[PDB]
């Protein structure tokens, strides 16, 4: 099951659960520099892309 | 200028979330809507008003005079 895996394999399978995808954030401690979940839902595509 | 990181100091303070996408953005627009309307214009009409009524009752006054003053008198 992992020599099947080659780069065409990482890039569908990443971008099925990473690209453009809402995530979970949990934070604490000294967070005031934490990004705001829409720029950190931003992140989660490219516009260039 | 100011970074984030050093503003100030907060301590025991939690903040939950929902992404935008989860949610709707008009959610009770107008039932809750209308009734947050009506107290925010009732908390501040007689603040804003009164002034604004007074100078209704001046600019009638004042015009109807001068649309008048110029008409003439038998003497
Ligand atoms: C009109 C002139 C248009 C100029 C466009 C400039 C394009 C550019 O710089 O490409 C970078 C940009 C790279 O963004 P990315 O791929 O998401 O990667 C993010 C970086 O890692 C870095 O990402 P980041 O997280 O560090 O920053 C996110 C950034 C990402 O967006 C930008 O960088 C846009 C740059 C400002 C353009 C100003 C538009 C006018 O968003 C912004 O900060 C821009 C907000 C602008 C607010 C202005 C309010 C008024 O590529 C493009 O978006 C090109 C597509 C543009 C389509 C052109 C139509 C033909
Ligand atoms: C000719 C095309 C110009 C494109 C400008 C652009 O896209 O700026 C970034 C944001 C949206 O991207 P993002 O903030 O989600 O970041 C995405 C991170 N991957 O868009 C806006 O809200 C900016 C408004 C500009 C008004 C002058």
């Amino acid at each position: 099951r992992i020599a099947e895996v080659d780069a065409r394999v990482v890039r569908e399978v990443c971008s099925k659960y990473f690209y453009d995808q809402c995530p979970a954030v949990a934070g604490f401690g000294p967070i005031e520099q934490l990004p705001d979940y829409n720029r950190i839902r931003s992140g989660m595509f490219w516009l260039r892309f | 200028g100011r970074q984030f990181g050093h503003l100030t100091r907060v301590r025991h303070v939690i903040t939950y979330s929902l992404s935008p996408f989860e949610q709707r953005a008009f959610p009770h627009y107008f039932s809750k809507g209308i009734p947050n309307v009506l107290r925010r214009t009732r908390a501040c009409i007689l603040r804003v008003a009164p002034p604004f009524v007074a100078f209704y009752l001046v600019y009638t006054w004042g015009t109807q005079e001068f649309e008048k003053s110029k008409r003439k008198n038998p003497a």
